């Protein structure tokens, strides 16, 4: 429940928090592409 | 810095401890996730927050803090402005971009070496002054808002005070605390049950009142170090190395986090319970209160009721303060909250009061806290260890206090491994033990 | 001499004293010396203790009727809980005795000096000049002992519920816990029993291989173990012929040639799981108990289908109910 | 309802930078 | 639980060595592993002592000397030798396990260590004397009464509201 | 018995003070090659 | 004038109210006034356990004992109508209040003797022809002493009175009889008998303080041991109002 | 000279079959049309009755209440007050919860 005019975005608001984590994740993807 | 002439991949960030950091930007880089996280979760929180449902009943870790500052609450712990909360996360979130937008840069396209661009204060750890002066900035920096809060406390709206006359309610801190005995006195206060040196804090007058004292005290330090070079017993004592600096510094968190975990579990003042759950002890005291009433209301004398053990069910006696609720509940006769203080007395809980001046607004708050107790499974099924799946609720205090300990713990593990490896450069055996010049293979055999 | 302390200063840090005693030393050394002394006696001869919130004295001294297993020096009473009950706060010596004040002494003391040993665990790695990610291994241990004596207490509010110093005591602290925390169903303890079991398996693995590729130096009459001298320059085992075997025995690549890595794996596994565990207790310390799936599996009509965890929980109630009969003067074991 | 599809894109936003970097060059 | 509750295994010598070995061994493992790592000769260059090791030939990677002279002073004792160290590690567990396997063999024929007469005999009189043993043993007695009915379904146990053992309160 | 209360402190203080004054005199020295 | 946050910790709430040396001024009792007591408090200091005399029959003794459970001893908040019956004597009938503090003193030997210091169902009266309460006046009357433990209560090994395992249990084919003492848990009921002499009285306040001496029994322990006799001494405050 | 459990024995009187006005826990009062809540507070309070009827003559009982009791009189009984059953104000909270 965000202000009425934002109704459209509950979907994203929903995900935004996962991102932080996502970074430690990516950090690996790159390290892998760069053969350690 | 590539592989060779560096560490392995898991010790990645070590090659950034070489020369002058290519990026401050790393630190800033995330100095964003941290602020962005408020931006997401805060949005996410309100994104799920209903105004009726007790704030702590709706996994609200983030939101309760805004409330505790006087925002969007007022009379009782009721939320009137869904707006203010939304505001703060929206801002931070967006605010994070700039923080990340820059850290993200400083790390790839800027001076891969600010040791050279130096000039502006600049870079190099051993440089004993660039460091005294730097922290120096961040010292004026903190104390800065110590006042920021004092303002919110004294000039912008006030804070939430459960003790506050009427009842929990947004109030403005008029008269903070002068007397240094008090504000400082806490440090010298007992560490154990009865008086925690930091934790024990009845009102805001001493909080905001104390913060003031810290803003200036802390600013006086930035102003200080910024101007001078550390003395010779200092240099003599502590190893100076970029790492070693993290080493110390890191073990200030460890300690501090415990100081949090140990704080969020115990105080009703700075953690109102109308936003967090009722504090552990409060609970097993709340139960007491509810049943002292149930029977007294059922027609029992209460005060003079000999209990199963030999002590007495509803009322018991403690060694120093004479009177408190009795059960196993005793452990918490130190608990203090507005919902039970009216029914207090000189000698302790008053029989005359408890018997007739015990009002209704209490039986119902008392029952909420009896139920809503800091007890739940990761599963998140709030209740005794062995409860049926149905009512679920995990106290903000549970998560808060728990986490920080595991982290703060782990950090202490850090303070070690970073001191262990750093105290090592000090002689150079950190890389290993030299196969032809080891202190031990050339020493007087113990026997 | 310019100052006589000068010698005190090198002695404490005597890199050659039969038994090193660092600066931590100077605190450890006695903190445990007092801690132990109180203990050894409390066991041998100490009165009962009201432990639980009541006045039901629990005896735990050999001279008061304890087998070495039943033995245990009991905790402080729910009367004190967290307040500091030092020997002077108590009126009659016997008060401290009854209200179970030895505990705090013993606990607080070792639980302290212990850590200094942790420090002096590394102080020798500095005076000796050796990498020191060693003292940390010791953490996991000390963490737990700290967890079972200092966190959990602050967690439930009373030293009352802190693993009572004694054999059968632990068993108690345990069975109770399961009941109030379903610890056994806790993701942490798992990762705990994980490593412990592992380390105990690796401890036999790495010990197995070495002795299995030991090398030549003996007769059959001689003790094969004799083939080695302290201060050897080259290791006694034939690592190549070891990995060359173990590697082969299922997969070849799930094996270690990197002795530095292997000996390392041994370190971290036990030491990491144990941590989680130490945290497990410390986690449920503030009531974030293990999982709970009671009635979580049901059919159409709603008729409930018992999960194999419902038994766990059944046997759990049997525990909940009994523990500490008399005090519990209310419906909910909120502590 | 939709929540899921929109999460998808952001999640594959990061490995895509790695890809767009593989093809072009730099980083190393 | 079921054992604790019915066999009261927890209090069975044999099982004890069972944890004396697993537990005792784990330490032995975690320690030799780390004790080794630290007494490692810097024989590589930089921040990667993990590569600096020679897969090829004999060269004591961990000074056995920087060893003993360490614990000898920190714990009072020195694992002087590696054939025995790296062996005694084989023993610790394997042994305890057996002591476990024996112990349980007991439980097979219900031969269990619940007993402890010396106590229980004096448990009769002196209704006021209490050790943890008993205090514990009681937990067990609850574990029975409550689970047996559902754990052992084929017995169609039936325990009326009353028969169930409980303290005053819950 | 207020006596004990103090008898201990000193014994405690003394040590805590001997602790700090030992580490205070800086230990960057007292290792291999006094560095 | 003292707040709980001001008195908590002193271990004072266990010691009760004094009357300064402006006493001896008798309280004007009417006979035309109803009169009731407000928080009658008995703070104690001297616990003496009549020594189970050895078989020999020469004057049984009253040894002194050491207090164990710190401060959990005193009792007050006792209230009850103060009757003014014929011959002008006052009888105080307690209706309720905190009066059953459980204490355990350590005997001469190592014995832990526990009693239930209490002045419950109390009916105390004083001398006749008294229109004023003064250092003269005094109060004597009866008690009612249940037992240390309630009805429920499980002695280790599960036994109990109104619950509890019911038997030898741990020992199945053991010799049934001779454990009667332990199994069937009888529950005691006995008389107390205090004595109250005033020493400091205020005329207007209705306040009056003085020494008291209760002689009661100890812990029956369901059946275990024959209780030990106990005498209790200490000062007592007790405000009187109309 | 044969000592015996008191509750167990009084469970053998009519106490075990019906509701004992002078002893029985106040909890067994709900099991009948409108008795628990208040009437009980008065039933339980109010001296111990020598006769099962002296219930009806309780100070201030209401013209309706009076009725109820009469109606339910069927299930009430009495036996000597039982020291072990009444002490400890157990009658208000026996220690028995669901
Ligand atoms: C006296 C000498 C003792 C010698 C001991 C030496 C041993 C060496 C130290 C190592 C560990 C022991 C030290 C104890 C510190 C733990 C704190 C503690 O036990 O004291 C308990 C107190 C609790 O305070 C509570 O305070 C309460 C007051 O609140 C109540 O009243 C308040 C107002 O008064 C409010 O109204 C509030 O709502 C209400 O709840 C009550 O008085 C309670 O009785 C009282 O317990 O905590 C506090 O304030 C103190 C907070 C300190 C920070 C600690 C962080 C967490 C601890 C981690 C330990 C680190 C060690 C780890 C090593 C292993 C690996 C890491
Ligand atoms: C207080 C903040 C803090 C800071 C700024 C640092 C900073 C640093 N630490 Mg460190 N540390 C800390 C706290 C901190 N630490 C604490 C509290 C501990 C106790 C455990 C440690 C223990 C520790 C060790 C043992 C080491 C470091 C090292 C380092 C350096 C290497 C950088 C790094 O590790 O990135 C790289 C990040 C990683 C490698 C994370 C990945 C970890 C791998 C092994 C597991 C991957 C996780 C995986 C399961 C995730 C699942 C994803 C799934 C989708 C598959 C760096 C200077 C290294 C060093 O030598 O520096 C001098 C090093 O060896 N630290
Ligand atoms: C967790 C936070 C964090 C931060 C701030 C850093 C930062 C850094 N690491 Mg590093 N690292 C981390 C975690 C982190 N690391 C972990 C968990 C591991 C274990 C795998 C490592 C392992 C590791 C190794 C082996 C090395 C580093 C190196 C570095 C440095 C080089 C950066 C670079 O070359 O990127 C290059 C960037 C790319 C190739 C593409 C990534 C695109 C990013 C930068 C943009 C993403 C922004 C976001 C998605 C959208 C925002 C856009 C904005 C405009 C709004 C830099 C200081 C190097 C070093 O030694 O520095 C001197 C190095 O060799 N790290
Ligand atoms: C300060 C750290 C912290 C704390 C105390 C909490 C606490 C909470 N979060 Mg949360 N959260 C955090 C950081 C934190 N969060 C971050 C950084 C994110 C962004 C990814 C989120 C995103 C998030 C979402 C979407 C939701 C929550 C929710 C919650 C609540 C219930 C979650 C739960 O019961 O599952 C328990 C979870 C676990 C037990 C995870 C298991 C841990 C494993 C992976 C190992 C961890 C080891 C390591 C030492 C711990 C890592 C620390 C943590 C930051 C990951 C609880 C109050 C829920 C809620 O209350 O809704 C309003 C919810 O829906 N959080
Ligand atoms: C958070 C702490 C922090 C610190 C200590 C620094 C420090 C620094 N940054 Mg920087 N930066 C940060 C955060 C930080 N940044 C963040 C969050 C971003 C996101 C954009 C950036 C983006 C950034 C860029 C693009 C550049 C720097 C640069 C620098 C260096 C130039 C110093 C200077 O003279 O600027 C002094 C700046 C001020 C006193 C601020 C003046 C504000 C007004 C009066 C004018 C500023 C322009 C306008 C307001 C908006 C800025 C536009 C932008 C192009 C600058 C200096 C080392 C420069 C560099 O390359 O260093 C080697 C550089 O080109 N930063
Ligand atoms: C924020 C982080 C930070 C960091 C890393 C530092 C770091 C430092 N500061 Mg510093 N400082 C800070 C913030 C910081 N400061 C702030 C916010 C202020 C505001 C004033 C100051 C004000 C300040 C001053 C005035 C001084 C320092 C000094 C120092 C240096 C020596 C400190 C020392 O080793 O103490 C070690 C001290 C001890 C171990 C004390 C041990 C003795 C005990 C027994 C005291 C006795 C207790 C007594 C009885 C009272 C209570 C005792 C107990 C019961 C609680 C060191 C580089 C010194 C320096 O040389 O230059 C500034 C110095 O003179 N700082
Ligand atoms: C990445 C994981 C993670 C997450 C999601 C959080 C989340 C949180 N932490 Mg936290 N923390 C963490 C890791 C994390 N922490 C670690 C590794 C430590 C070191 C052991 C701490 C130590 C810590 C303390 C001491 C406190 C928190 C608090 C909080 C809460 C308020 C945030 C805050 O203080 O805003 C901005 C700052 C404040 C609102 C109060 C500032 C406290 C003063 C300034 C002392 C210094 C602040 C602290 C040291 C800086 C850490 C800020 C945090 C964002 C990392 C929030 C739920 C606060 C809390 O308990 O809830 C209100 C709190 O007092 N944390
Ligand atoms: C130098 C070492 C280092 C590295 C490699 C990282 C890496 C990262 N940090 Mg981070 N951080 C660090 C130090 C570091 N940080 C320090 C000193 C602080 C001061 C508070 C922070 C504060 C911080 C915040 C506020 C946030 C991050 C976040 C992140 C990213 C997501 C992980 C996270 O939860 O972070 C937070 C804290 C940690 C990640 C500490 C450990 C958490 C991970 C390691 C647990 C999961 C893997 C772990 C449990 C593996 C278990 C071991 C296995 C063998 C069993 C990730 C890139 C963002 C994030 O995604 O958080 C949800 C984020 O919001 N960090
Ligand atoms: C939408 C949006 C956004 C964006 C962002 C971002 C930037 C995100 C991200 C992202 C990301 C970037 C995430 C993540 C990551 C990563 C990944 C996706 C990864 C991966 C994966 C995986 C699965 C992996 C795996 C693996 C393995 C197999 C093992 C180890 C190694 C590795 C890791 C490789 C934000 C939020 C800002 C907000 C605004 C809008
Ligand atoms: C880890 C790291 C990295 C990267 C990065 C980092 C670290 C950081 C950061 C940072 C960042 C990355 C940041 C940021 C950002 C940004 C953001 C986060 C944003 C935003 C915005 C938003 C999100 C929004 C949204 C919205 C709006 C606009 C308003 C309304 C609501 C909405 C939602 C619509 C890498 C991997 C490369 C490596 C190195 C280090
Ligand atoms: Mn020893 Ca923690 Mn279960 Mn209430 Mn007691
Ligand atoms: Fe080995």
């Amino acid at each position: 429940k965000l202000p009425e005019a934002y109704a459209i975005f509950d979907p994203l608001v929903d995900v935004l928090p996962v991102i932080p984590v996502l970074f430690f994740a990516l950090a690996f993807v790159v390290q892998a592409a760069v053969g350690f | 810095d590539q592989e060779s002439s560096g560490f392995a991949w898991w010790a990645g960030n070590a090659r950034l401890i070489n020369l002058s950091g290519k990026l401050l930007g790393a630190h800033v880089a995330h100095a964003g996730l941290i602020v962005f996280w408020a931006g997401a979760m805060t949005l996410f929180e309100l994104a799920h927050f209903i105004p009726e449902k007790p704030m702590y009943e709706q996994g609200l870790i983030l939101i309760p803090h805004i409330a505790t500052l006087g925002w969007g609450v007022g009379p009782g712990g009721e939320v009137v402005d869904t707006f203010p909360f939304f505001v703060v996360g929206v801002v931070h979130l967006i605010s994070s971009a700039v923080l990340g937008f820059g850290g993200v840069y400083h790390a790839i396209r800027g001076p891969e070496t600010l040791e050279e661009y130096s000039s502006f204060f600049g870079y190099d750890w051993k440089d004993k002054n660039k460091m005294t002066t730097i922290l120096g900035f961040h010292l004026i920096v903190l104390g800065i808002g110590a006042l920021l809060l004092v303002a919110k406390a004294m000039f912008f709206g006030g804070l939430y005070d459960t003790w506050a006359p009427g009842g929990g309610d947004v109030r403005v801190i008029t008269n903070p605390t002068l007397d240094p005995r008090v504000i400082f006195g806490y440090l010298l206060k007992s560490p154990f049950g009865g008086e925690g040196w930091i934790v024990s804090v009845n009102n805001l007058e001493d909080v905001v009142g104390g913060h003031i004292w810290i803003g200036l005290i802390c600013i006086a330090g930035g102003i200080w170090h910024i101007l001078t070079t550390p003395f010779g017993w200092a240099r003599r004592a502590f190893i100076w190395s970029g790492e070693a600096y993290l080493s110390y510094s890191l073990g200030a968190l460890s300690m501090m986090g415990f100081i949090a975990t140990c704080f969020v579990w115990f105080n009703n003042t700075v953690y109102p319970s109308e936003f967090y759950g009722p504090t552990g002890p409060e609970a097993s005291q709340a139960q007491a209160m509810t049943f002292l009433i149930r029977d007294q209301k059922l027609g029992a004398n209460v005060g003079s009721a000999q209990g199963p053990t030999g002590l007495g069910k509803y009322l018991m006696r403690s060694p120093t303060g004479e009177i408190i609720f009795g059960g196993e509940t005793m452990r918490f006769w130190d608990f203090r909250g507005p919902w039970l203080e009216p029914l207090r007395g000189p000698n302790g809980l008053d029989l005359n009061k408890i018997k007739n001046d015990i009002q209704p607004w209490q039986e119902r708050r008392a029952a909420e806290y009896m139920t809503h107790a800091p007890l739940g499974s990761l599963n998140s099924v709030g209740g005794v260890a062995t409860e049926i799946n149905s009512v679920n609720f995990v106290s903000p205090r549970s998560w808060l206090a728990t986490s920080h300990f595991v982290l703060a713990f782990f950090f202490l593990v850090g303070h070690l491994w970073h001191a262990g490896r750093a105290r090592a450069a000090a002689a150079g055996f950190e890389k290993g033990i030299d196969r032809e010049s080891e202190p031990v293979l050339s020493m007087p055999s113990l026997d | 001499s310019a100052n006589l302390w000068e010698r005190f200063c090198n002695w404490v840090t005597s890199t050659d004293n039969r038994l090193y005693v660092g600066w931590f030393g100077v605190i450890m050394i006695p903190t445990l010396l007092a801690a132990t002394i109180c203990f050894v006696i409390a066991f041998i001869a100490a009165p009962p203790v009201d432990i639980d919130g009541i006045r039901e004295p629990v005896s735990g001294s050999l001279l008061y009727g304890n087998n070495i297993i039943t033995g245990a020096v009991v905790p402080s009473s729910n009367a004190i809980g967290l307040h500091f009950y030092p020997i002077w706060e108590a009126a009659s010596l016997d008060e401290w005795l009854y209200n179970g004040g030895p505990y705090q002494l013993i606990i607080f003391h070792f639980l302290l000096g212990a850590s200094c040993y942790m420090g002096r665990q590394w102080e020798l790695s500095y005076r000796l000049g050796m990498r020191p990610w060693i003292c940390v291994a010791y953490s996991a241990p000390l963490a737990s002992a700290f967890a079972v004596f200092l966190i959990y207490p602050i967690g439930q509010g009373s030293f009352s519920d802190g693993m009572p110093l004694g054999i059968s005591g632990t068993f108690n602290f345990m069975i109770v816990f399961q009941a109030e925390h379903n610890i056994l169903m806790h993701p942490f303890h798992q990762l705990g029993v994980a490593g412990v079991f592992g380390g105990a398996l690796f401890c036999a693995m790495h010990g197995s291989l070495v002795t299995s590729s030991l090398i030549r130096e003996t007769t059959e009459t001689e003790s094969a173990n004799y083939g080695y001298k302290f201060g050897q320059e080259e290791e006694t085992y034939n690592i190549v012929a070891a990995h060359g075997y173990f590697g082969r025995l299922i997969f070849q690549y799930a094996s270690f040639n990197n002795s530095r890595s292997l000996h390392f794996f041994l370190a971290a596994w036990r030491v990491v799981g144990v941590w989680f565990a130490a945290l497990g207790i410390s986690t449920m310390a503030f009531n974030l108990n293990g999982f709970n799936f009671n009635h979580s599996v049901i059919d159409a009509k709603g008729n409930v289908i018992n999960t194999w965890a419902d038994i766990i929980n059944r046997a759990n109630l049997g525990m909940e109910v009994m523990h500490e009969r008399n005090a519990h003067n209310f419906p909910l074991d909120l502590a | 309802i939709a929540q899921l599809t929109m999460i998808a894109m952001i999640g594959i936003a990061g490995p895509m930078i790695i890809f767009l970097l593989a093809v072009r060059r730099g980083n190393l | 639980l079921f054992f604790q509750g019915f066999h009261n295994w927890t209090l069975n010598p044999f099982h004890m060595m069972g944890v004396a070995g697993v537990l005792g061994g784990a330490l032995l493992c975690a320690i030799h592993g780390a004790t080794v790592e630290n007494t490692l000769f810097q024989d590589g260059e930089g921040a990667s002592t993990f590569r600096a090791f020679n897969p090829t030939q004999a060269e004591e990677t961990y000074s056995m000397v920087t060893a003993n002279r360490f614990w000898s002073q920190i714990f009072g004792i020195a694992f002087s030798n590696k054939r025995w160290l790296h062996f005694f590690m084989l023993f610790v567990p394997v042994t305890g396990l057996w002591m476990s396997a024996i112990g349980v063999v007991g439980l097979a024929l219900n031969l269990r260590s619940y007993d402890f007469i010396s106590q229980e005999i004096r448990a009769a009189e002196d209704p006021e004397f209490e050790t943890f043993y008993t205090k514990n043993l009681l937990l067990n007695e609850g574990i029975r009464a409550w689970m047996a009915p559902q754990d052992q379904p084929h017995e169609n146990f039936v325990f009326p509201e009353e028969v169930l053992p409980r303290g005053n309160a819950l | 018995m207020e006596t004990l209360k103090i008898t201990v402190y000193i014994v405690v203080t003394f040590f805590v003070l001997l602790f700090v004054f030992g580490f205070l005199s800086g230990d960057p020295a007292r290792n291999p090659k006094r560095k | 004038t003292l707040t709980y946050d001001d008195i908590v910790g002193t271990g004072l709430a266990n010691k009760c109210p004094t009357l300064d040396d402006t006493a001896r001024g008798a309280y004007p009792i009417d006979s035309s006034q109803t009169y009731r007591i407000a928080r009658l408090c008995l703070q104690p200091t001297t616990f003496l356990v009549k020594e189970e005399p050895k078989n020999k029959r020469q004057e049984a003794e009253f040894v002194p004992t050491k207090l164990v459970t710190r401060e959990t001893t005193s009792l007050d908040q006792i209230q009850g109508e103060l009757k003014v019956n014929s011959d002008g004597s006052l009888t105080f009938v307690e209706e309720d209040g905190i009066d059953f503090q459980p204490v355990t003193v350590q005997m001469a030997g190592g014995e832990r003797i526990p009693l239930l210091f209490t002045v419950k169902n109390l009916v105390a009266s004083t001398q006749p022809n008294v229109t004023s309460i003064t250092t003269s006046t005094d109060f004597k009357g009866e008690f009612n002493v249940p037992s240390y433990r309630t009805a429920n209560f499980l002695d280790p090994k599960g036994r109990g009175l109104a619950s509890g395992y019911d038997s030898a249990i741990a020992l199945p084919q053991a010799k049934e009889e001779e454990l009667a003492r332990a199994n069937v848990k009888r529950f005691s009921l006995t008389k107390g008998q205090i004595s109250l002499n005033v020493a400091k009285v205020d005329g207007r306040t209705g306040e009056i303080a003085g020494t008291f001496e209760s002689e009661q029994l100890s812990d029956d322990d369901m059946g275990a041991h024959e209780p030990h006799e106990v005498k209790i001494q200490g000062v007592f405050y007790a405000s009187i109002e109309p | 000279e044969e000592l015996v459990n008191v509750v167990d024995e009084k469970l053998g009187t009519a106490y075990g079959e019906k509701i004992d006005l002078n002893n029985t826990n106040i909890a067994a009062f709900i099991q009948y049309r409108g008795l628990y809540p208040t009437l009980a507070k008065l039933i339980v309070k109010n001296a111990p009755y020598e006769s099962v009827e002296d219930v009806l003559n309780i100070p201030g009982l209401t013209e309706r209440q009076k009725q109820i009791l009469r109606e339910n009189l069927e299930h009430f009984t009495v036996t000597e007050v039982e020291t072990a059953l009444v002490e400890g104000g157990d009658r208000y909270n026996n220690g028995l919860y669901k």
